[PDB]
RNA sequence: CGUACACGGUGGAUGCCCUGGCAGUCAAGGCGAUGAAGGACGUGCUAAUCUGCGAUAAGCGUCGGUAAGGUGAUAUGAACCGUUUAACCGGCGAUUUCCGAAUGGGGAACCCCGAUCAUUAUCCAAAUGAGGCGAACCGGGGGAACUGAAACAUCUAAGUACCCCGAGGAAAAGAAAUCAACCGAGAUUCCCCCAGUAGCGGCGAGCGAACGGGGAGCAGCCCGAGCCUAAUCAGUGUGUGUGUUGUGGAAGCGUCUGGAAAGGCGCGCGAUACAGGGUGACAGCCCCGUACACAAUGCACAUGCUGUAGCUCGAUGAGUAGG
RNA sequence: GCCUGCGAAGGUGUGCUGUGAGGCAUGCUGGAGGUAUCAGAAGUGCGAAUGCUGACAUAAGUAACGAUAAAGCGGGUGAAAAGCCCGCUCGCCGGAAGACCAAGGGUUCCUGUCCAACGUUAAUCGGGGCAGGGUGAGUCGACCCUAAGGCGAGGCCGAAA
């Protein structure tokens, strides 16, 4: 699964290449990565999309389908950050197949 | 203050603490006075503290 | 002592009083009878009060539409000190 | 001004979708005088509702789980909490206002006490019981009419509707002064059948068994004396299995169309795992999840064990049988 | 056993076929699914109950606004004033449209800002919408008591509220 404690790597959007830590996960399935933001009217580094509007939903809204946490496969992505106190999860993390 | 601190305190220390905290919560009543210095944190903690000491007093 | 009180008072009304006339406004708890409010005052305030009066107030429902009101306000109490000093600060 | 159509509107049908209903099945099944159910009023920085609590008020403590984020539904502004590891999910303890069976007395939630009946009784309420609630199931009493009979007084609808009293999770029955195809069966209910037969009836309409047989489930035992004791009674230790709920975790190619493929075509793979959901369009191999295994809770019933304790002799119950 | 975003179902208009019920094609719209054969399943195909419910047309831009029958002339404010305000003039009511209260209702009271809704016209007005503010007793009243009468407890009656 995806955790806000895991660092992600964009791969499709215009933010392709940027690295950062998740800021929160919504029930809708959208994730906000620390670093992926927009420039408001009064120049305020706040995450959001793009089009004229009023009160609004923050977050750049990224799809899990185009993100890149761990992903064992022939890809261009590299390292990714990840609990430990579990122990059993450490074994899986140690296995090049599980995590 | 944490439960650990209250237990270490003596029977008298818990009484002077409760009386002192009661003193705090009261000056905290400045909420109605619309004071600025006020802070919701300690306001909500004083009621718990006086409660904790009260419960531990019973535990004794 | 430090057990029953709220806001010292408000603007005009609880201001015209305490101006020069020996009288003081202050929001006191509802449960507060007459035992206190002549202690927890006269005790904290550097003075001695004589006559005591505890009021009671409350608004009501309505005010809007297809909503809900059903509530109850709260009540301060006037307490005339005595020929001496007015709390030692607030006032005239 | 008549009709058809066109553009726009009105209106809301239709098509598609549906976080809802309806129906069936499996599992599980009581709550309260240590004062419940329900209701009222409060409680969040702002909060009017709902929900959660209740003045330690949408919360406090402990252990375990879980996990790095979180501050209920509301994705606001401010602010704050978390690694002295919170949020969130599960046992046990503490606290637990007033009324309410309340029960001192009165009362549309407000003011002062074990009220009333009853048992024991140191007769002091001193020690106890009853007095309420709960969807409908079982038992014990009271008991209609419309209606049918194409009228109606028996009959019928009914022993139903409705009234009263009370138990449990289940109730009633029951070891035969029975049955009566016999050198036979042989405790009692219930299911099927026997029967729509025997029987009843202005024998009009209608009403209506049982014995037996085939099954389900099986268990038999207690009151005067003599004697003596492994049934019972009191107490101790204290589960298995099963049932319910919760818990652990990786991985995505080529061509074409497209804003995006979970498309079409080509190639390949897993399966004690041919459920479902998510992800920019029909994804078993993209993510959750499903086998697998683990954990918590309930089950707790039982079994084992300590001290108790057989057996024998005679009779067998009248305002009853019966009229 | 087939069709489909090189676009379906449905809808509108139009072409063709069948004696017909009905089938089918084209264009536009729509924009997601929809069929044929054989074998089934059906809460299966309607103008026609002073029928039920909702919607809508004509009727009509037609019927209706009156004892406290009262307003008028200047002026102020304003984007806008016949009924908001000022002055004058002119009137109405008098057991009363005056004053104080019970019951009942209950914030509708006051101030500021507005008006989309309400005020059977308009409104810069409001008992309208929003946000604040207001109801400070020992001798006033409640609180206390009792009347007709009612209730609970003992007593007495298939049983009992």
């Amino acid at each position: 699964k995806i955790r806000r404690d895991d660092e992600v790597i964009v791969l499709t959007g215009k933010d392709k290449g940027k690295r950062g830590k998740v800021k929160n996960v919504l029930s809708s399935g959208k994730v906000i990565v620390e670093g992926i933001n927009l420039v408001k009217k009064h120049q305020k580094p706040v995450p959001a999309l793009n089009q004229p509007g009023g009160i609004v939903e923050k977050e750049a809204a990224i799809q899990v389908s185009n993100v890149a946490i761990f992903n064992a496969a022939t890809g261009k992505a590299d390292r990714v950050g990840f609990r430990f106190e579990d122990g059993k999860k450490v074994r899986f993390f140690k296995s090049n197949s599980e995590t | 203050m944490k439960a650990k601190e209250l237990r270490e305190k003596s029977v008298e220390e818990l009484n002077t603490e409760l009386l002192n905290l009661l003193r705090e919560q009261f000056n905290l009543r400045m909420q109605a006075a619309s004071g600025q210095l006020q802070q919701s944190h300690l306001l909500k903690q004083v009621r718990r503290d006086v409660a904790r000491v009260k419960t531990l007093l019973n535990e004794k | 002592l430090l057990k029953v009180l709220r806001a010292p008072h408000v603007s005009e009304k609880a201001s015209t009083a305490m101006e020069k006339s020996n009288t003081i406004v202050l929001k006191v708890a509802k449960d507060a009878t007459k035992a206190e409010i002549k202690a927890a005052v006269q005790k904290l305030f550097e003075v001695e009060v004589e006559v005591v009066n505890t009021l009671v107030v409350k608004g009501k429902v309505k005010r809007h539409g297809q909503r809900i009101g059903r509530r109850s306000d709260w009540k301060k109490a006037y307490v005339t000190l005595k020929e001496g000093q007015n709390l030692d600060f607030v006032g005239g």
